[PDB]
């Protein structure tokens, strides 16, 4: 039970497409996260790229 | 107020093992035995029994603190003999000595009764 | 009372490098002279190249330099102590390090002490 | 037959084949991380002692897999250098560290002030400290190491 | 991590992994390079040299090894039975315990060559 | 103005015991407040022990500012001060 409101979603008077598009927009925003680098202490460890 | 219960001198908690054995790697064929809820009565008996065995080269014990009822024993035998076997032999030998002592005392008491 | 015990350092060197035996030393006299002379200039109590700073630094270690030169004389080193080379650099380095360790630390509340 | 000194092939070891010659023989300690890696796993060093009239030639071996095919080589081992790692002893004569360390001299090199690993404290090995800054004590540490090694050599009645 | 995995190989620390895997792989690579049947040049030049040598010595089958520039840590085994036979290339992987050819582990280069000859004889 | 250039620093090049104690305390507190650790920890858990391990390896990211009596100061990094 999420859409408990009884708002008439008739496409003639309701823009279902806009609400759906905003819904995937916010869901993709939820999917978005953050990542950071890793630090390791070892004599032969170097934070370099493959080509580097 | 802070005095411990007197039964803690001899009553063993369930989680505390009576007898913990850890090897002593500094010298070959040596083990360290930790006796819980024991004192000089068992320790001195075992030590002086083991000191007479030709295959036991080092035996000692110490009570770390008089306020705690436990002692730790160091045993170190020859190459052929595992120390735990020597400890078992000591226990059995003292048991036989006590058994014959009891028998002789009973005989003497009956004679002199 | 003077810093860094020289007698202890010398006998430590003798024990470390086994300076016994009638073996002849390989320590040339110019090495002894130059080593002691250079050591008497690395006892830093005050840092800086200022002339007044240098004069104060020279004043602060007069008695200790007299002690060091009295102990580490050429004849005494070659005959009484019989140090070899390696013992000699070890003694010089140890003297310098211990002197650096014996200075007072900034932030001492010496008035209360 | 020259005696054998065994080094740990671990990269964290303070003494490796690259800098073993300058350290044990010349008495000068260099940081092995900066030194280039040495391709040869066998090296020979010379030791001058007051206990012996002539210098002693010794062989330093990093890996015993390719040089200890015969059991008689183990009779020549006079020192073992370990990093406190169990996996060094997979192919050794005594795969258990304890028995190896009562039957051989074990040395562990650490910087002064660093904490000893737990396994090292549980083994019968000597602890030798090298200062990070002052370099005059390197000769003293080397002298202690060679004192132990020479005691073992004299006890073995080695001929030179 | 307390446990390190390199394929089926399992290790417990970085130094153990390094010494047991990388050093052995490098030693096997050097043994392959120092082997008499090795050529580090380009694959096309290796093919041309093999063609020329087979044409000159058509009485025997010739096999040579070369670097796998596309797949690092591998080797290409090119063998030509006769001048009329096409050059066939086989894949060899540099493993710590040896060389993997036709799902078979050969401890040394000479053992690898003997195994290759035996495989050719059996398949013939 | 008040800062003293690195070339003309004349204070002792060693870590005094007060500086060592204060540095260890501050680093231990920071580690206990979830600061990143710049050295590998084998099995240690005490913040003070981790701080001592960091100090021994010259990895503490702190700067000592030594105040001269006139108000000028010298900034010394804990990685360039010699520790016994």
């Amino acid at each position: 039970q999420v859409a408990g409101l009884n708002v008439n979603r008739n496409p003639k008077f309701w823009d279902i497409e806009s609400e759906n598009r905003d819904r995937q927009e916010e869901i993709d925003k939820q999917r978005e996260e953050s990542r950071e680098s890793r630090v390791i202490k070892h004599p032969f460890f170097h934070n370099m790229k493959s080509k580097e | 107020m802070n005095a411990p219960d007197r039964f803690e001198l001899f009553i063993l908690p369930d989680d505390v093992p009576k007898l913990k054995i850890t090897p002593d790697s500094r010298v070959p064929n040596c083990i360290i035995i930790k006796f819980e809820r024991e004192d000089h009565t068992l320790a001195n008996l075992l030590r002086e029994e083991l000191a007479l065995y030709p295959d036991v080269t080092f035996v000692a014990y110490k009570v770390e603190h008089p306020l705690f009822a436990n002692f730790v024993m160091r045993l170190q035998t020859e190459e052929g003999t595992r120390p735990k076997q020597a400890l078992e032999r000591a226990c059995a030998s003292i048991i036989n000595k006590l058994k014959t002592l009891d028998h002789k005392f009973n005989e003497e008491w009956n004679i002199k009764n | 009372p003077l810093p860094v015990n020289l007698r202890r350092i010398i006998q430590n060197a003798q024990q470390i490098f086994h300076l016994d035996r009638a073996k002849a030393s390989d320590l040339t006299i110019p090495e002894i002279i130059h080593g002691v002379r250079d050591l008497c200039k690395k006892l830093f109590v005050l840092r800086g190249e200022n002339e007044l700073i240098k004069e104060a630094q020279q004043n602060a270690t007069s008695l200790f330099q007299c002690l060091v030169r009295a102990r580490l004389a050429t004849r005494r080193i070659l005959e009484e102590f019989r140090l070899n080379r390696d013992a000699f650099e070890w003694v010089l380095g140890t003297i310098e390090a211990q002197f650096q360790r014996s200075l007072v630390h900034p932030g001492e509340m010496v008035g209360v002490i | 037959k020259e005696p054998i000194i065994v080094l740990s092939p671990a990269a964290s070891s303070l003494v490796r084949m690259s800098n073993v010659k300058e350290f044990l023989q010349e008495g000068k300690f260099l940081d092995p991380s900066k030194e280039p890696a040495s391709s040869s796993n066998l090296l020979a060093i010379q030791r001058k002692s007051s206990r012996f009239k002539t210098p002693i030639k010794l062989l330093v071996v990093d890996n015993v897999e390719k040089l200890f095919t015969k059991s008689e080589y183990w009779d020549r081992v006079v020192a073992i250098v370990t990093t406190g790692k169990d996996w060094q002893f997979k192919n050794y004569k005594y795969k258990d560290p304890q028995i190896l360390f009562q039957k051989f001299n074990g040395f562990y090199f650490k910087y002064k002030g660093d904490a000893v690993p737990a396994s090292v404290k549980s083994w019968n090995v000597k602890v030798l400290d090298i200062d990070r800054v002052e370099r005059f004590s390197d000769r003293q540490v080397v002298e202690q190491f060679w004192d132990t090694v020479e005691n073992t050599l004299v006890a073995k009645r080695y001929k030179s | 991590g307390r446990v390190l995995l390199v394929g089926k190989y399992r290790y417990h620390d970085l130094d153990e992994l390094l010494v047991e895997y990388v050093n052995n792989v490098a030693n096997k690579v050097e043994l392959m390079v120092s082997h008499d049947k090795f050529m580090s040049d380009s694959l096309d030049y290796v093919k041309e040299w093999l063609e020329r040598y087979s044409k000159a010595n058509g009485n025997r089958s010739h096999y040579i090894f070369t670097f796998n520039r596309k797949a690092p840590g591998w080797f290409f085994l090119l063998f030509k039975l006769n001048p009329t036979s096409e050059i066939k290339i086989w894949n060899v992987k540099a493993l710590p315990d040896g060389y993997l050819l036709a799902n078979n582990v050969y401890p040394d280069t000479n053992s690898l060559c003997n195994g290759f000859k035996t495989l050719m004889s059996s398949r013939r | 103005e008040l800062a003293i250039l690195k070339e003309e620093r004349t204070t002792t090049p060693y870590l005094t015991k007060y500086e060592r104690a204060r540095i260890l305390g501050t680093r231990a507190l920071q580690i206990s407040m979830n600061a990143p650790v710049l050295v590998d920890i084998e099995g240690e858990t005490d913040p003070l022990q981790i701080a001592m391990k960091e100090l021994s390896q010259r990895k503490i990211p702190l700067v000592i500012r030594r105040y001269l009596p006139d108000g000028s100061y010298e900034d010394w990094g804990c990685d360039e001060l010699i520790v016994d």
